[PDB]
RNA sequence: AACAGUGGUAGGAGAGCGUUCUAAGGGCUGUGAAGCCAGACCGGAAGGACUGGUGGAGCGCUUAGAAGUGAGAAUGCCGGUA
RNA sequence: AUCCUUGGGAGUCAGACUGCGAGUGAUAAGAUCCGUAGUCGAAAGGGAAACAGCCCAGACCGCCAGCUAAGGUCCCAAAGU
RNA sequence: CCGAUAGUGAACCAGUACCGUGAGGGAAAGGUGAAAAGCACCCCGGAAGGGGAGUGAAAGAGAUCCUGAAACCGUGUGCCUACAAGUAGUCAGAGCCCGUUAACGGGUGAUGGCGUGCCUUUUGUAGAAUGAACCGGCGAGUUACGAUCUCGUGCAAGGUUA
């Protein structure tokens, strides 16, 4: 299982586990390799001088879509203030294949 | 032209009440108390969208000491060890997770103790 | 399954939910005998509706009327009369003459 | 000018400030007049000079 | 504007030559727009009236006293806060006409006529002779001159032959020689003229 | 595209969404209009749309214009029900 | 990166608290009345147990990212018996 | 311009009813269906009130008689509750139950971390300061005429005409 900085925030990843990360274009349908793998694991080929030299992980970008709509609504509890922000969040349904040590 | 506006009021009343299901009592039923309680539960929302971002860290730091003390170290010393032996930028939920599959964490704790001497 | 509806006989509803809650679930051989003896004098309003509901199931469908399970028995506040009743010191309060709608859905076992 | 596509000039029409409708518009509650002060009450106002 | 004349059947050889100062102006897109809107306005009648608070036929004594019962202040019965009415401000009947300058007023009709020349929509109908006055004559002529929709007919004479016809024809409007105006030309898409009225209109203005 | 900013009362400026009516045509209705109720849909919001059910005759879109143009608070008003 | 004029357009002309300097006071008061500086007012977040004025710091919006300030590091309660 | 809380107070046997000794004040109240075809007959019931039967497109349309919302009042329920201290929510969260305007689904959420309504008025209000029982409807910045500034348009030491 592989630990990957794409984010910037880190994911535990085995091969095939669908992982939602940031919007990264990836032209959804194409393939992107991930480039900051810490802690190969399994046989514990453990990190050192951060980033296992070239232990990258390929991934097949499938979908680029927005999250649930979330209503940011802050209001001051007197004083007549109302700020109602509809909000979306862009993910990318990254499908991950061939953890490469 | 005379403007009744007999519809426009209704549809605003029937979107807040859409957003007010599952509320206790007759805050869910009425309007003119519910528009307070939605107004809280948006202001109560945004605070709590900054707690899970700040308090899940206050989980996994306990979930390091509950493993770092199995190997005889403290979080105040352990997170110094990872900062030296290794420049490891491991996610604190994921140096946690390193607990789900122990002893992968201990072998990182093994990497800690080498520069503790 | 059968249905009888009362539709606006003057009694309060809460003075007829109490007569009703010895019926919902009972039998025809277990409710006409019980309603005659409550005494709770909103009873024979209902007992002229249950017995009329059975003789609906007698004529209109022939559902073996002595073998029926009383299924639904809800009562709703119908069209309310409202009267002003006078009061001392010029108060003139109100009296709400309520009205109810008795529905005794009688069904097969 | 086809009466379908009847659009005005460049910056000659402009919306009236609909004063005193809702909070988030600006100028909703006090309707621009302010707070406790001769001027904020109805009916003016004082003599000009 | 060198538009070919029309025989109203033929139709036809020979072209006319129009004023550049009338039918050859680059049309002013926003000086026209102002002139439709004073034309649409003041065609409205302005007969909207609301019984104001004073003007409502209503008892003016206070319903109850100032201070001393468990109510509100509640001055008059027929006010604005009550069921009985009425509207506070309300609409009162009033005016809508206002006159633009003639250096605009010319240059509106000078614009729209010049615009419709470019868009190939003027068909000059010589002499407009009608041998009877039935509407079935104008049914054939407009269809024979291959126009369908709302249409203007500029008669330099205000004919009884033309104007008794074509008004029951639901789109086509018979116009006075002097009676041209912007909500007739813009609306009815197309305008039919005598040879004599082009002499007239170019020496109206 | 680069760089910086983006709490906020009283208030100033700017941009919008709504509703009703009129004006151009263009376009939906008995193969079901408006309104009503439901629903897990979309935009930054005001807000829109779609399918179902009821409803049984009207209605939206665009583009401008007019305004009795928007509701939570008036010990407001009326009616209903606690 | 502000300032000067010019014009359109308004709000406030009762402020509080803390420190520093003052008067009245009894070198009394969450007292009154000035200067100066902050904050509140118009400012949410963390501290100070709760706390408009102290300490730290400025909320466009999401993240189950990291590093720090005031304050802490036995249990409550995150972090050194 | 209004479309029944509007428009006259009165679309309705309205200056009626009621209120006042009296001058006076002064309401509410529209809609079956295209036409009565307004429910013959049978069953329950004293009778209203129903259930079948027919009438019509509809009868859930049948006497407040088109539409029928909400407060409310019910009846069934899927999930939670009888060691619990709570401005009642939010974020986390297993169990259980369903399958959707196909979406990092929907409902209940055992329990944990946070958290004292909305508005006015204030230096300061969770306020033990005021306001509101709720629900629905009505309800407040214009309009007429001038003066000033920006914005726009036409004409430019010449512009507008009452």
């Amino acid at each position: 299982y592989a630990i990957i900085k794409t984010g910037g925030k880190q994911i535990k990843v085995e091969e095939g586990q669908t992982v939602y990360i940031e919007k990264l274009a990836a032209e959804a349908g194409e393939t992107v390799t991930f480039e900051d793998v810490l802690f190969v694991g399994g046989d514990n080929v453990k990190v050192g001088n951060p980033t296992v030299e070239g232990a990258t992980v390929t991934a097949k970008v499938e979908k680029q879509g927005r999250a649930k709509k979330i209503t940011v609504f802050r209001y001051k509890p007197k004083k007549n203030v109302h700020k109602k922000q509809g909000h979306r969040q862009p993910y990318t349904k990254v499908t991950i294949e061939k953890i490469n040590a | 032209p005379r403007v009744k506006g007999g519809t426009v009021t209704r549809k605003r009343r029937k979107k807040v009440l859409k957003l007010a299901k599952g509320y206790f009592g007759s805050k869910h039923t009425l309007y003119k108390v519910a528009n307070q309680q939605v107004m809280k539960s948006g202001n109560y929302a945004f605070r709590d969208r900054r707690q899970k971002k700040r308090d899940f860290r206050k989980l996994w730091i306990t979930r390091i000491n509950a493993a770092a003390r199995m190997n005889g170290l403290s979080y105040s010393r352990l997170m110094h060890g990872l900062k030296l032996s290794g420049i490891e930028v491991n996610r604190k939920m994921l140096a946690d997770l390193a607990v789900n599959d122990l002893t992968a964490f201990n072998q990182l704790a093994d990497a800690a103790k080498a520069q503790l001497n | 399954q059968a249905k009888a509806v009362a539709r606006t006989v003057r009694i309060a509803p809460r003075k007829a939910r109490l007569v009703m809650d010895l019926i919902r679930g009972k039998q025809v051989g277990e409710a006409v005998s019980i309603l005659n003896l409550t005494p709770r004098a909103a009873s024979p309003i209902i007992e002229k509706v249950l017995k009329s509901a059975i003789a609906n199931a007698e004529h209109n469908y022939e559902m073996d009327a002595n073998n029926l399970v009383i299924s639904q028995a809800f009562v709703d506040e119908g069209p309310t009369l409202k009267r002003f009743r006078p009061r001392a010191m010029g108060r003139a309060s109100q009296i709400n003459k309520r009205t109810s709608h008795i529905t005794i859905v009688v069904s097969e076992k | 000018m086809k009466l379908h596509e009847l659009k005005p000039s460049e910056g000659s029409r402009k919306t009236r400030n609909r004063v005193g409708r809702g909070i988030g518009s600006g100028n909703g509650k006090t309707a621009g007049k302010g707070h406790k002060g001769q001027n904020a009450r109805s009916g003016g106002g004082v003599r000009p000079g | 504007p060198k538009v070919a004349l029309y025989n109203q059947n033929g139709s036809t050889a020979g072209d006319i030559e129009l004023n550049a100062s009338v039918f050859g102006i680059e049309p002013n897109e926003s000086v026209v727009f102002d002139a439709i809107l004073m034309q649409r306005a003041s065609l409205r009648q302005g007969t909207h009236k609301v019984k104001n608070r004073s003007e409502v036929r209503g008892g003016g004594r206070k319903p109850w006293r100032q201070k001393g019962t468990g109510r509100a202040r509640q001055g008059s019965i027929r006010s604005p806060q009550w069921r009985g009415g009425g509207v506070v401000f309300g609409p009162t009947p009033r005016s809508y006409s206002y006159k633009l300058p003639k250096k605009v007023r010319r240059l509106a009709i000078k614009s729209v006529l010049s615009s419709k020349v470019i868009d190939n929509n003027i068909i000059v109908l010589e002499d407009l002779t009608l041998d009877t006055a039935k509407t079935k004559e104008m049914a054939a002529i407009l269809k024979g001159l291959s126009v369908e929709k709302k249409a203007l007919i500029v008669t330099a004479d205000a004919n009884e032959a033309v104007a008794l016809s074509a008004r029951n024809i639901p789109g086509v409007t018979v116009v006075e020689a002097n009676g041209i105006n912007v909500l007739d030309v813009v609306n009815h898409e197309k305008l039919l003229i005598t040879k004599a009225a082009v002499e007239k209109v170019e020496e109206v203005l």
